[PDB]
C-alpha cells in the first residue's frame, strides 16, 4: 500500500506496477521499452565518449582514435554508442510499423509526439555521425545541410547561418556537439509525454478490440517479459561490437575529413538509405527535398486516411498485403539507395518512390473500404 | 541424500531472502573465478601458438 | 475500519483427515479487495518474522 | 446448481509430483520451489557476473 | 491513467487459475509448439511472402542488367 | 588499424556463453509467471 | 435471383474466413473499432447480448495471447453470424446526424 | 523519541538481529566481490590466482 | 466531415473573418519587425534609416 501512497512512488507504480495492459500483447509491443534501454544506453555511452572526445578540427579525428587506442575500454564504449545507434533506429522502424499494422495511430496525441521523437532522434543521429569527422562525416555533413538551400528566398541564409560560415567547417562542428550532446535529454523528456498521454487509454493489442474485459497487470508479466527482451536487444547489439564493428559503417570515414575532394561512391547509414533514394528520384532540387521531407512528415497524415471500420489489420487480408507490399518497397528503396544514380537503378527507384507514396495514399485506404463492403458494412 | 537435492537447497539457503542473496553473491564471486579461468583455457586453446604468452618463452630477457 | 476497509472478515482452521484449510475470508467493496488483501498477507508475515 | 461447478483436470499442465491425487503436495513443496528459485539465483549470479 | 476496479463490466464468467509452482513452465514445448508454429505460418505466408519474393526478383535483375551494362561490346 | 582485435574476440566468446546461460533462464522466467495465464481456464455460465 | 446474387454471396464467405475473426469464436460486430457512436450502441445493448459480447471477446483475448485458435466445429459459421450491434448503431447514428443538421439552420 | 524503548521493541529487534546479521554479509560479500578487494581475498582459499 | 457546411457556419464565419484579418496583420507586422524586413521597410516613411 505504500507503493500507492507516496507521491513519488505512485508515479512509478502506475506506470510499471499496477498499470492495467493488455494480455495478449505481442513480441512487437516490446520495442517500446527496448527504445528507451536504447535511449538510455546511447545516453552512457555518449557521456563516456564526450569525457575523452574534443570538437577541434585538427583532433576530433585524432580524439576517438585515442579512444579506442588508449583509453580503458574506450573502444567497446565507443561501439556500443554507434552500434547502439543503428539498433535504436532498427526498434523505432519496428515501433512505428508495429502502430501501423495494428492501428495504434488512433492514438492521436501520442502518435503525433511519436513522430516528433522519430524527428529529434533522427536529427540526433545526423550530428552524431558527422563528430568524428571522417570523409563520409563532411560530405554527409554537407549534403544533409545544403538541403535547406532548397527554401526559396531563405534558403542559402538558413544554410550558411547554421553552418557558421560559408560553407561546413569548425564552426559547424563545434555546435553540432553541442546540440548531438543535448538533444537525447530533450528527446528523453518528449518520451515521458509520449508515455503520458499513452496511460490515458492503455495500450491497443494485436486484435485491436477492446481488452478491458480481460487486463493483467504489468508487474510480475510484462517486467519479466521485457526483461526477456532486453537481453536480445544486448544480444543483437553485443552481436555487431564483439564480432562485425565496421559491418553497418562506411570505410572512407577512417581517412580524416577533406574538403577538396569528396569520395565516389556515396553510401550513407543503413538507416537513411531509403529517404536517400526517394530524394534523388526527383532530379528537380526543390522537388526532390520536398518528396524527402514528405517521406517521412506523411505519417502525421496516416490517421486521416484510416477508411476501415476494424482498427487492426490482424483481421484483414487485403490491407496486409499491401501492407508487407510497403516493407519490401521501403526494402527496395533501402536497396536503390546504396547503389550509384545509373541505369537500371534510376528507373527502379522512381518505380520505387511512386510505389511508396501510391501505397499509403490511395491503394491502403481504398483496400480498407472494399473490406468494408466485402463485411456488408 | 534420500531428501531431494533442490529440497535441501531450498529450505537452508533460498527459503529465507537474506540468505537468498547471500547465495548468489557468494555464488558470483565462485562463479567468476571459474568462468573466466574456463572461457580463457578455451580461447588460449583454439590460439595455442599465436598469442604472446605462448612466445613470451622465446624473448627471456 | 479506519480506512473502510471491508464490511467483515474471519479468519478460520479448518480441520479434515490429515489436512485442512488455513486462512482468512472477507467482504468488502470492490475497490478495496487489494488493500485488504495487502494487509491480510503483511500480517500473516508480520506473525511468521 | 453453484455446485454443478467442478474445477476442469489440469493433469496435461502439472509437474509429475503433483498429479496423484492421493499424495500430499507437501511432499514435493520442498523440491518444486527449489527448481524454481534456483533458475532465479543462477539468472541473478550471471547478470552479476 | 486507468485503475483495476474502474475498467469496464464483467458477469458471470469463472476464471480457473493454476499456481506456477503447480504446473510446467515447458509443457509439450516441442510436442505441441511445432505443429502451432507450422499452423501460423500457413496461414500468413501468402499476405506476407509474395511481396519479398517480388522484390527478390526486382534485385537480382537490376544487378544483373548493372553488372552487364557495364561490360563493353563490340563496336 | 585494430590492436583491440584479440581481446574483442575473447570477450565476443564471454558474450555467447553468457547468453548461452541466460536466455534460456531468463526464458524460463517468464514462462514460470506467465504460465499462471496460459495455462487459465474460462467458463462463462449466465442466468437463464 | 441465384446465379449472380450467389457469387457476390460466395466472395463474402471467402473473405469471411479470410478475415479468420470466426477462428477466434467472434462474430463481426465485436471487431468493429469503438467510437463514440459505438460505444454508445454498446451501452444501449440489452444485458445478454452485453454479456455474451464480453465473454467472446475475452475467449478471443485469451486465444490470442496464446496464439491458438478454437477447434474448426466452434468457428463462428458465416451463415450464423447475427449482426445484434447494426440495428442499435444505426439509430445512433441516425440521432447524430439529426443534431448536425439542426446545428446547420 | 523515547516511546521505542520498551519489552515489545526488544522482543522485535531480537526477532530481526538475525535478518539484519546476514544482510550485512550480504553487503560486506557483495562491497569485497564487487571491488575486488584483495586484502580479504589473498585468504580465500581457491580465488587466489 | 461535411457537418460544418450550412447556414450557421457560415455566419459564424462571416463574425470572425473580421478579427483573423486583423490577427494576420499582427503576424505580418511582428514578422517584418523582428526580422527587419528591408524589402517592406524601405517603403515605410519615417523607419528609412
Ligand atoms: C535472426 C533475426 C530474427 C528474425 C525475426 C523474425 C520475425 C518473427 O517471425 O519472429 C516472431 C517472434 C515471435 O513473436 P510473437 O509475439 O510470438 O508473435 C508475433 C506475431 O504475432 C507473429 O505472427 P503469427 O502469429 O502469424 O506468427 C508468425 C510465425 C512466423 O513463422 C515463420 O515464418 C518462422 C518459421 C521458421 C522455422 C524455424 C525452423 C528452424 O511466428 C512463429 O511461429 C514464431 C517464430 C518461431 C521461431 C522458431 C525458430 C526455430 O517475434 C519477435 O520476437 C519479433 C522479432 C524478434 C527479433 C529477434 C532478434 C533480436
Ligand atoms: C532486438 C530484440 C527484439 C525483442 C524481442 C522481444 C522478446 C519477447 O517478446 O519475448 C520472446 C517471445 C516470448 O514469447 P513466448 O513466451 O515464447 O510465447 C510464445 C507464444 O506462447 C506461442 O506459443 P507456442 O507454443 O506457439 O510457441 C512455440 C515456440 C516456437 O516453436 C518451437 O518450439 C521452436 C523449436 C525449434 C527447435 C526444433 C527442435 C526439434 O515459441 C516461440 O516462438 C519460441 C521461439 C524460440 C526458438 C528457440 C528455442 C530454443 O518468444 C520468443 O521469441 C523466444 C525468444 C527467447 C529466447 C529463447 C532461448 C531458448
Ligand atoms: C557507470 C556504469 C554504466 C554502465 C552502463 C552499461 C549499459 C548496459 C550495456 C550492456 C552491456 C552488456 C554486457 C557487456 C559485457 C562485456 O563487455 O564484458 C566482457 C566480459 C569479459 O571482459 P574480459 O575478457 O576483460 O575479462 C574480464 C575481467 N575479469 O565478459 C562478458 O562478456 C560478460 C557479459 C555476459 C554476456 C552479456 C549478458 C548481459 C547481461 C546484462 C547486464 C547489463 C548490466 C547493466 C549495467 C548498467
Ligand atoms: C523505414 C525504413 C525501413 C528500412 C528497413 C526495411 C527492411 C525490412 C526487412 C523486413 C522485415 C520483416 C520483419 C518480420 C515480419 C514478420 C511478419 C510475421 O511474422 O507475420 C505477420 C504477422 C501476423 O500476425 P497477426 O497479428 O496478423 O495475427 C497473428 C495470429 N496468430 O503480423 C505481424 O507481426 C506484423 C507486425 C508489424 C511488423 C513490422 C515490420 C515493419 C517493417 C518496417 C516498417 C517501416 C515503416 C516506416
Ligand atoms: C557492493 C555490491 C553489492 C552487490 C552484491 C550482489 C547482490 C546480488 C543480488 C542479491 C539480492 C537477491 C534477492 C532476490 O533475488 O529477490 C528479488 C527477486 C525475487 O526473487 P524470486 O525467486 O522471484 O522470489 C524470491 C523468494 N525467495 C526469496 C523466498 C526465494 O529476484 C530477482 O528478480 C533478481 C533476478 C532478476 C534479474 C533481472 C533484473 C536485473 C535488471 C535487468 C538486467 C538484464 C536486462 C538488461
Ligand atoms: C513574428 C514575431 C511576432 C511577434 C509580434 C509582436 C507581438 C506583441 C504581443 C501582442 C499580443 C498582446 C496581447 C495581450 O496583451 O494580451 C495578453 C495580456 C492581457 O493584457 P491585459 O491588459 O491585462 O488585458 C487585455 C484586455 N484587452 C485586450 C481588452 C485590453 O497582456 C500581457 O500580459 C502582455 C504584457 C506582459 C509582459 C510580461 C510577460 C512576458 C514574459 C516576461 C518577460 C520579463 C521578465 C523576464
Ligand atoms: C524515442 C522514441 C520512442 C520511444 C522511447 C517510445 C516509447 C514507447 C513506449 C514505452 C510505448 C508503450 C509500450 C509499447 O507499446 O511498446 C510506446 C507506445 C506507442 N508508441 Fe512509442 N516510442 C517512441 C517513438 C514513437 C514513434 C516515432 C511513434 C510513431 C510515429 C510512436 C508511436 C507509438 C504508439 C502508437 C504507441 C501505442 C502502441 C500501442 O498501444 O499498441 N512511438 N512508445
Ligand atoms: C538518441 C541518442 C543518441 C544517438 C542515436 C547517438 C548517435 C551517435 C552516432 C551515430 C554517432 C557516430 C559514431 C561514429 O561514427 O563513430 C555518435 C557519436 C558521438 N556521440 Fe552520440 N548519440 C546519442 C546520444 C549521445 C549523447 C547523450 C552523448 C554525450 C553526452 C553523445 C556523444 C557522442 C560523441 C562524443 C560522439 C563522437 C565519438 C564517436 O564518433 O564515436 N551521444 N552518436
Ligand atoms: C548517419 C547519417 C544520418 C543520420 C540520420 C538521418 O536521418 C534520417 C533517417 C531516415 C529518414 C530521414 C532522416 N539521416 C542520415 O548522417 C550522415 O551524415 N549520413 N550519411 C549521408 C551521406 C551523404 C548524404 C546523406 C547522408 C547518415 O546516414
Ligand atoms: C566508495 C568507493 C570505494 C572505491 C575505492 C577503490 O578504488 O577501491 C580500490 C581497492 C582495491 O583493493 P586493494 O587491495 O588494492 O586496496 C588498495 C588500497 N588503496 O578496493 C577497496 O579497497 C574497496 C574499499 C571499499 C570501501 C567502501
Ligand atoms: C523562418 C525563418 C526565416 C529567417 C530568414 C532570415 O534569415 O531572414 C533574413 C531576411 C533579411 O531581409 P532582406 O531584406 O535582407 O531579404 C534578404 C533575402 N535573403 O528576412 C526575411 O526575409 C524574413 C523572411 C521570413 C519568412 C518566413
Ligand atoms: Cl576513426
Amino acid at each position: 500500500n505504500i507503493r500507492k501512497s507516496h507521491p513519488l512512488m505512485k508515479i512509478v507504480n502506475n506506470a510499471f506496477i499496477d498499470l492495467p495492459a493488455p494480455s495478449n500483447i505481442s513480441s512487437w509491443w516490446n520495442f517500446g521499452s527496448l527504445l528507451g534501454i536504447c535511449l538510455i544506453l546511447q545516453i552512457l555511452t555518449g557521456l563516456f565518449l564526450a569525457m575523452h572526445y574534443t570538437s577541434d578540427t585538427t583532433t576530433a579525428f585524432s580524439s576517438v582514435t585515442h579512444i579506442c587506442r588508449d583509453v580503458n575500454y574506450g573502444w567497446i564504449i565507443r561501439y556500443m554508442h554507434a552500434n547502439g545507434a543503428s539498433m535504436f533506429f532498427i526498434c523505432l522502424y519496428m515501433h512505428v510499423g508495429r502502430g501501423l499494422y495494428y492501428g495504434s495511430y488512433t492514438f492521436l496525441e501520442t502518435w503525433n509526439i511519436g513522430v516528433i521523437l522519430l524527428l529529434t532522434v533522427m536529427a540526433t543521429a545526423f550530428m552524431g555521425y558527422v563528430l568524428p569527422w571522417g570523409q563520409m562525416s563532411f560530405w554527409g555533413a554537407t549534403v544533409i545541410t545544403n538541403l535547406l538551400s532548397a527554401i526559396p528566398y531563405i534558403g542559402t541564409n538558413l544554410v550558411e547561418w547554421i553552418w557558421g560560415g560559408f560553407s561546413v567547417d569548425k564552426a559547424t562542428l563545434t555546435r553540432f556537439f553541442a546540440f548531438h550532446f543535448i538533444l537525447p535529454f530533450i528527446i528523453m523528456a518528449i518520451a515521458m509525454v509520449h508515455l503520458l498521454f499513452l496511460h490515458e487509454t492503455g495500450s491497443n493489442n494485436p486484435t485491436g478490440i477492446s481488452s478491458d474485459v480481460d487486463k493483467i497487470p504489468f508487474h510480475p508479466y510484462y517486467t519479466i517479459k521485457d526483461i526477456l527482451g532486453a537481453l536480445l536487444l544486448i544480444l543483437a547489439l553485443m552481436l555487431l561490437v564483439l564480432f562485425a564493428p565496421d559491418l553497418l559503417g562506411d570505410p572512407d570515414n577512417y581517412t580524416p575529413a577533406n574538403p577538396l575532394n569528396t569520395p565516389p561512391h556515396i553510401k550513407p547509414e543503413w538507416y537513411f538509405l531509403f529517404a536517400y533514394a526517394i530524394l534523388r528520384s526527383i532530379p528537380n532540387k526543390l522537388g526532390g527535398v520536398l518528396a524527402l521531407a514528405f517521406s517521412i512528415l506523411i505519417l502525421a497524415l496516416i490517421p486521416l486516411l484510416h477508411t476501415s471500420k476494424q482498427r487492426s489489420m490482424m483481421f484483414r487480408p487485403l490491407s496486409q498485403c499491401l501492407f508487407w507490399a510497403l516493407v519490401a518497397d521501403l526494402l527496395t528503396l533501402t536497396w536503390i539507395g546504396g547503389q550509384p544514380v545509373e541505369h537500371p537503378y534510376i528507373t527502379i527507384g522512381q518505380l520505387a518512390s511512386v510505389l511508396y507514396f501510391l501505397l499509403i495514399l490511395v491503394l491502403m485506404p481504398t483496400a480498407g473500404t472494399i473490406e468494408n463492403k466485402l463485411l456488408k458494412w | 541424500v534420500a531428501p531431494t537435492l533442490t529440497a535441501r537447497l531450498y529450505s537452508l539457503l533460498f527459503r529465507r531472502t537474506s540468505t537468498f542473496a547471500l547465495t548468489i553473491v557468494v555464488g558470483a564471486l565462485f562463479f567468476e573465478r571459474a568462468f573466466d579461468q574456463g572461457a580463457d583455457a578455451i580461447y588460449e586453446h583454439i590460439n595455442e601458438g599465436k598469442l604472446w604468452k605462448h612466445i613470451k618463452h622465446k624473448y627471456e630477457n | 475500519a479506519t480506512n473502510k476497509l471491508c464490511q467483515s472478515f474471519q479468519t478460520f482452521n479448518i480441520c479434515y483427515a490429515d489436512t485442512g484449510l488455513l486462512g482468512a475470508h472477507f467482504v468488502c467493496d470492490h475497490m478495496s479487495i487489494d488493500d485488504m488483501m495487502f494487509v491480510l498477507q503483511g500480517q500473516w508475515m508480520r506473525l511468521c518474522t | 446448481s453453484h455446485t454443478d461447478i467442478k474445477v476442469p483436470d489440469f493433469s496435461d499442465y502439472r509437474r509429475p509430483e503433483v498429479l496423484d491425487s492421493t499424495k500430499s503436495s507437501k511432499e514435493s513443496s520442498e523440491a518444486r520451489k527449489g527448481f524454481s528459485y534456483l533458475v532465479t539465483a543462477t539468472t541473478t549470479v550471471g547478470v552479476a557476473y | 491513467g486507468r485503475q483495476f476496479g474502474h475498467l469496464t463490466r464483467v458477469r458471470h464468467v469463472i476464471t480457473y487459475s493454476l499456481s506456477p509452482f503447480e504446473q510446467r513452465a515447458f509443457p509439450h514445448y516441442f510436442s505441441k509448439g511445432i505443429p502451432n508454429v507450422l499452423r501460423r505460418t500457413r496461414a500468413c505466408i501468402l499476405r506476407v511472402a509474395p511481396p519479398f519474393v517480388a522484390f527478390y526478383l526486382v534485385y537480382t535483375w537490376g544487378t544483373q542488367e548493372f553488372e552487364k551494362s557495364k561490360r563493353k561490346n563490340p563496336a | 588499424a585494430e590492436p583491440e582485435h584479440d581481446h574483442r574476440k575473447r570477450m565476443g566468446l564471454k558474450m555467447l556463453l553468457m547468453m548461452g546461460l541466460l536466455l534460456p533462464l531468463v526464458y524460463a522466467m517468464k514462462r514460470h509467471k506467465w504460465s499462471v495465464l496460459k495455462s487459465r481456464k474460462l467458463a462463462y455460465r449466465p442466468p437463464k | 435471383v441465384s446465379a449472380s446474387s450467389r457469387w457476390l454471396e460466395g466472395i463474402r464467405k471467402w473473405y469471411y474466413n479470410a478475415a479468420g475473426f470466426n477462428k477466434l469464436g467472434l462474430m463481426r460486430d465485436d471487431t468493429i473499432h469503438e467510437n463514440d457512436d459505438v460505444k454508445e450502441a454498446i451501452r444501449r445493448l440489452p444485458e445478454n447480448l452485453y454479456n455474451d459480447r464480453v465473454f467472446r471477446i475475452k475467449r478471443a483475448l485469451d486465444l490470442s495471447m496464446r496464439q491458438q485458435i478454437l477447434p474448426k466445429e466452434q468457428w463462428t459459421k458465416y451463415e450464423e453470424d447475427k449482426s445484434y450491434l447494426e440495428p442499435y448503431l444505426k439509430e445512433v447514428i441516425r440521432e447524430r446526424k439529426e443534431r448536425e443538421e439542426w446545428a446547420k439552420k | 523519541l523515547t516511546r521505542f524503548l520498551g519489552p515489545r521493541y526488544r522482543q522485535l529487534a531480537r526477532n530481526w538481529v538475525p535478518t539484519a546479521s546476514l544482510w550485512g554479509a550480504v553487503g560486506a560479500v557483495g562491497l569485497v566481490w564487487a571491488t575486488d578487494w584483495r586484502l580479504i581475498l589473498d585468504w580465500v582459499p581457491y580465488i587466489n590466482g
